[PDB]
Order: C-alpha cells, then structure tokens, then sequence
RNA sequence: AGCACCGUGGCGCAGUGGAAGCGCGAUGGGCUCAUAACCCAUAGGACGUUGGAUCGAAACCAACCGGUGCUACCA
RNA sequence: UUGGGACCGAGUAUUGCAAUUAUUGGUCGCGCAACGAGGAAUGUCUCGUAGGCGCAGCUCAUCAAACUGUGCCGAUUACGUCC
C-alpha cells in the first residue's frame, strides 16, 4: 500500500527508485559492489524500493556492508585492501570517506613527500599535463 | 623649475595615440583623472577615452614627438 | 607514535629481508627482487658509520649522494641525508613514515612557478601591454 | 539670496503607471597579408536621499541634498 | 538518471640496468566535476562518395586520441553559374 519517498540507510536520504542497487549508489556504493545481493539475505531484483522492513529487511543489507568477512570473504572488492597505518581493513562508508581521504593527505603533506607538495597547491597530483587544461 | 614626468607616447594603428604614462602624471600635481582628461581632450576636439590601464587612448594623429607638452 | 602497518619501530627492525618485502607495497618488493647484488654498495655503508658513531641527543653526520633510485628501509631511519635535483644537496631525516618511498620524493627538483604577469602575446588582441 | 531646470551603467542620455534600455566605452573573440572600417559575446545600475499620494511606478506631490543657468550685490 | 565521466585514494602484477614527477595493464571506492545540441565566424566534399565502425603496419624493453594502408555498413542534394 504505502509506497517509500526519502528512505534512508545511513540517516542519509536515499531515492525510493524501483531498482533496488541504483538506490544503494546513494552511500557510496557503486553497481559492481551491490550485485552480491546473493549473500544480503534479500536476493531481490526487479523489485521497488518501498519494500524494506517487511520480510526483505532492510538492516540485513546493512550489516554484510558494514563486515564483509562473514558473508564472504574475498578482497579484491573492497575500497581500502592493506591499509598503511592498521594492518588490513575492508572499509565501505560513508561516513568516513571524507574522513579517511582527508587523513591520508594530512599524512603527506606533514613530512612533505612530493604527492603531498602537488596537492597543497590544487596542481595534479597524478602524470598529467597542464598548460592547455583543465582550466578553470 | 620643478620637474614633470615627460609622458610618452605610442603611435597605435597610425591615427590613435595612447599615452601610457598618463596615471603618473595626473598624481604629481595633484589634481585627479576625469578632470584632467577632459581638458586635454576638449582642446584637442577628438574622442579617445581613457579607462583600460590607466592608459589614454586619443583619435588626434601627430607625427611622434615630445611636442605634447 | 608512528604505525606503518600498526607495527611500531622495533618489529620492523626485527623483519628479516622475506619478512620485510612481503609487509611493503608493489614497487619495493619488485625492485628488491629484480635487484640483488648489492646495487647500494656504498649508500648502506656511509649512513650506517655515521649513525653508530653518534652520542646522541642529536642528528648523525650528513651523508651525500646523487642517487634517489632506492628504496627507504627501517634500517636507514634516523639518518641525514642527501638527495641533489641537480644543483643542491637538500637537507632530509628519514622518520618512520617515509619507510615505502624512494629518496627522490622528498627532493624537488624545480621551483613551484608563480608567474609575474603576461607580456605581449599573451591576448592576441593588440594594446602593446605597457610596461611587463 | 531667491527663481528656473536638471540628477538613471565608467561617460553622455532615452524612458507621460504593468516599470532596466541605447549610443560612446572597458574586457575577450571574429572578420583582414596588417591597420582603419565593421560584427558578436561578457561583466558593470541603492533610477540623488527621505517621507507622501497610488491596487501597483524610476515617472506624480512635498522636504532636504548636489550640479548648472538667470536675476540678487546686502549697514 | 542506470546519460557522461574529469578529478581522486588504496592494493597488485608485468616491461626494463634504472618506472619517484603516479609508465603500462588489470578490480574496488570517488561521479552530488563538467556538459542538455551550441553566438559572430569558419573548414572540404559529387558515388562505393559523404558519414559511422573496426583491424593491421609504422615508432619499438615499455606506452598512439597521431601518421600510412586495408576492409565493413553506406546516404541526401546538385550535375549549374559568375553574383
């Protein structure tokens, strides 16, 4: 009956679209994560989003992205693999992708490594070129 | 006795005249920018406008010369 | 503090060569691997005199060198070191933090630019810029 | 000292109640073997200030302020 | 927007005597960075042509949005004038 409108999944607001893993993109998250809707415990698709907490619960999805070594335990599919400062660490967010990113330029920037110099200024940090683009 | 900037001049596109020192000049005895201009350019009955750098720009042709004075 | 895997300074110290290479990145294991023979025959050495002959309560002895095509292992920590863009030795400590780089990173090797206004040319438009 | 007129984009001005425009400019392009000549795109407005009239205005009324002209010449 | 990706972080393997100013691949995250048919003006084209699409050779440890060559899919209009 009652249909969804700004659901959340994070105290995030989040599109009731009527595919299920286009909702998810919202949390970053991105389709090539989603796809183990397999081992979420709602192995919908083709399938709205309004249909959460009903008997295709929502806080099920929630918990295999929070630890994935329990659901199944491959990397190669998980943002940061071998983290320099912990020893390992699967890591999906929000909340911590500015949190995270941001510490690892602090890092940098500190005992100035030439990654950390290029960033400082905004120039690219990558191979790249300038002099022609990107020019603001 | 005193001295003034000797301004000087440019021969753009063979009819303008700019006059790049003109800022400096106004400065020294002490009298402000619009003023000054009209003046000069009243005298002279052409166009020209200033603006830009704080360079003239005037539509009287002279063979260059320091006889602007 | 420092943790370069959650590992303080004295474990890291403790790795032997195997133990080491598999903890670091991509790069530094397939330089390690590809090297042998040596091929810092000298860089070891002059760091490692001065470093042991200190009194403590400050730096070693700086040490120069051009190369900056090595790695930077927990051995060398501690040090002062010399890296040359091509004109000018620059000065550098190894912290525990720059172990899984090269030296060269550290070293720039030409001045940042910061322009200083643009001459004719520069606009296609024609004014003759007065006076740069 | 009054009377008259005027105050709108950097500058000169248009706009008699449905309420931001033009000519010269500045800046950047295009036309041309180059320059004039000539097109185009950009940014740039307390519509002098205050109150009042009016469903509603920058436009009408009043008060003050500034600019210019004319008449005034101050025991 | 699941249209487009530009930028950006982490891990890994190969090439080489040496890849740090990421060289090249290959998977995750970043997409909430642009951009919604484009002003004045301007380029070269008449049939297997225009346009769309891919492959090889070239350079050469490594890397081609380039150049040279070959093939596939395959039209509209005019066949005139001197402004």
């Amino acid at each position: 009956e009652q249909f969804q409108h700004i659901v959340r999944l994070l105290n995030t607001n989040v599109e009731g679209k009527r595919k299920v893993p286009f909702a998810l993109r919202m949390v970053k998250g991105v389709g090539i994560r989603f796809a183990y809707m397999v081992c979420k415990k709602a192995g919908i698709d083709v399938e709205r989003r309004a249909g959460t907490l009903t008997a295709e619960e929502l806080e099920r999805i929630s918990e295999v992205i929070a630890d994935p070594a329990k659901f199944k335990i491959p990397d190669w599919f998980l943002n940061r693999q071998r983290d320099p400062k912990t020893g390992k660490t699967e890591h999906l967010t929000s909340a911590m992708v500015d949190t995270r990113l941001r510490e690892d330029l602090e890092r940098l920037r500190k005992n100035r490594v030439h990654r950390g110099v290029r960033h400082a200024y905004g120039l690219r940090v990558r191979g790249q070129h300038t002099c022609t683009s990107g020019r603001h | 006795r005193n001295r003034l900037p000797e301004p000087k001049l440019e021969k753009i596109g063979k009819k303008k005249v700019i006059i790049t020192n003109f800022g400096r000049i106004c400065q020294a005895f002490n009298r402000p920018i619009q003023d000054v201009k009209d003046y000069i350019e009243k005298e002279l009955s052409v166009g020209g406008n200033l603006d830009s750098n704080d360079a003239l720009i005037l539509k009287y042709e002279i063979q260059k010369s320091t006889a602007f004075d | 503090k420092f943790t370069y895997r959650g590992l303080e300074i004295d474990p890291l110290l403790a790795l032997s060569e195997e133990e080491f290479k598999t903890l670091v990145h991509a790069r530094a294991r397939r330089h390690m691997n590809r090297h042998a023979n040596r091929r810092a025959p000298v860089l070891l050495k002059r760091l490692r005199e001065a470093k042991k002959d200190v009194k403590a309560g400050e730096k070693p002895r700086a040490v120069k060198t051009h190369l900056r095509d090595v790695v930077i292992t927990p051995e060398m920590v501690g040090s002062v070191v010399g890296i040359y863009n091509g004109r000018q030795f620059n000065a550098v400590e190894i912290k525990g933090e720059m172990i899984g780089h090269y030296l060269g990173e550290f070293s720039m090797t030409y001045k940042p630019v910061i322009h200083g206004r643009p001459g004719v040319g520069a606009t296609h438009s024609s004014r003759f810029i007065p006076l740069k």
